[PDB]
């Protein structure tokens, strides 16, 4: 809070880690896709993909 | 190249050469694999394989002669060697296989051994020859339901269900006179065959016409033949080409001559003047490819074919030779239209210009039967010489710029990708 309740403090900081928290998420999606990447997505079949895949 | 011909039922067709040795005689007949339908498929190749059996040869042999056939699309040929005073022993030989011995051949002891025979060479031909499997692929595909579409040597599933009658049954149809030209090549004189035939008479099954179908049609399409267990990715692309006897007969050559063909391990192919050579030999695309512009009665096919060890980057194989293609609608340039029209005419020379008599034959009777007369080198290099930059623009603007491919592939061939990305690559973005 940055004081008694919430207040001035508050809210401002809430702002400024609003803009920042979106930035973190992008590059925890960055790493989100890095993962899938090496193993590629699974199909409804729940089987491999290696013998049928397209561009 | 001397156009000598004569009718007065049979069409005699001749050829001399001064400088030979030998002579050769023979029918071409104006009927091939594509007169035929998918079950009596190989019933042509059948036929050549029993006028080449060790029976009907042991004959032609004491008499000095040797035999040959060949056997395309639009034609088939039966044609006998000898020395340049022989002919007459050819002729024959010729009155024999086709009046006489007729059925001498068609014995159940002779058949059986010819079709176990044939059975196993298309069977080596579909298991072994890769390059030339997948080129029958390309036709079959590019063609489908369409007379082009069916293999010279025909498949081992009609081949096998194939008996004497057929044998008779496509003879009766095709053996006659009306779609027949008898060719003399070598160094024998017109008069002294066409007396040698005049000699004879007869006709058997004369006054006959061959019968008729559906028209050939190009089907945007592939057929993908992958074996992971060959050390190679074959693979054959095409567009639509030219059809013999078309206004863009030579331009369609010229324009494949431009890319031509190449082969990695041979050092002067690695130094031709071929743009496409400084994409492909960096990362080593592929061992060779060859370019090639097919021409048959109805259709035709524009494209190339290629063998390759780099599985990893056959994408980067096509998009290259594609990429040069779509330059000869946009941007090829003057010395690259020049240097194949020089390279265009060593080539057609080393076609109608080979010291061999039996080639001569299968040109000079397959030409015949389609245009009535055998197309001269000087006229051939005369259009050759008159083709421009503008006419090659127009030409592919035409047949290749964003227009179907059929494709057919065999071996390794995981890396080549979907259809739809290498149709995308007939064509270039542009505002």
């Amino acid at each position: 809070w940055g004081g008694f309740s919430v207040s001035n403090p508050t809210i401002q900081r809430f702002f400024a880690l609003h803009y920042l928290v979106p930035f973190i998420i992008a590059a925890m999606v960055i790493m989100h896709l890095m993962a899938l990447h090496i193993h590629g997505s699974s199909n409804p079949l729940g089987i491999t993909g290696n013998l049928d895949r397209i561009p | 190249a001397e156009v000598t011909q004569l009718s007065n039922g049979i069409v005699v067709a001749t050829e001399h050469n001064p400088s030979a040795h030998t002579a050769s005689v023979g029918v071409v007949f104006g009927s091939g694999a594509a007169n035929e339908n998918p079950y009596n498929n190989g019933v042509s190749n059948l036929w050549k394989n029993i006028f080449l059996s060790k029976e009907n040869s042991a004959v032609a042999a004491k008499e000095g002669l040797a035999l040959s056939s060949n056997i395309s699309r639009d034609f088939q040929s039966y044609i006998v060697s000898s020395l340049p005073g022989s002919t007459d022993k050819s002729l024959d030989f010729l009155n024999q296989s086709f009046i006489q011995q007729k059925a001498n051949l068609l014995s159940s002891s002779n058949f059986e051994a010819t079709k176990k025979s044939v059975l196993k060479q298309v069977q080596d031909f579909e298991d072994n020859d890769h390059p030339n499997r997948v080129l029958e692929h390309l036709h079959s595909t590019a063609f489908q339901n369409t007379p082009l579409s069916l293999p010279t040597r025909g498949t081992l599933e009609s081949l096998e269900n194939l008996v004497v009658a057929d044998l008779e049954s496509f003879a009766n149809n095709h053996f006659l006179n009306s779609n027949a030209v008898v060719v003399g090549t070598g160094n024998i004189k017109h008069e002294d065959l066409v007396n040698s035939i005049e000699s004879k008479n007869l006709s058997l099954q004369t006054g006959t016409k061959p019968v008729l179908k559906k028209k050939a049609a190009f089907l945007g399409s592939e057929v993908r033949l992958r074996d992971d267990t060959l050390p190679k990715a074959w693979i054959s692309l095409a567009v639509e080409g030219e059809p013999v006897n078309s206004p863009n007969y030579f331009v369609a050559k010229l324009a494949a001559q431009i890319f031509g063909s190449y082969n990695a391990f041979e050092p002067a192919s690695r130094l031709q003047g071929i743009k496409l050579l400084d994409n492909i030999q960096e990362y080593q695309l592929c061992d060779n490819f060859n370019h090639f512009s097919l021409s048959y009665k109805d259709s035709g096919l524009w494209g190339f074919s290629t063998a390759t060890r780099n599985v990893t980057m056959i994408d980067d194989l096509i998009h290259f030779t594609l990429k040069q293609w779509n330059r000869l609608t946009i941007s090829v340039t003057d010395t690259e239209v020049e240097r194949a029209k020089s390279l265009l005419k060593l080539q057609l020379g080393q076609l109608y210009e080979s010291g061999n008599p039996v080639n001569d034959a299968n040109l000079l009777g397959a030409e015949v039967l389609i245009k009535g007369s055998k197309l001269s080198l000087g006229e051939a290099f005369k259009k050759i010489d008159a083709i421009t930059v503008k006419d090659v623009k127009a030409w592919a603007g035409k047949r290749l710029w964003d227009q179907d491919i059929a494709i057919a592939g065999t071996g390794q061939i995981e890396g080549l990708l979907d259809y739809m990305r290498i149709r995308s690559d007939m064509s270039m973005m542009r505002w």
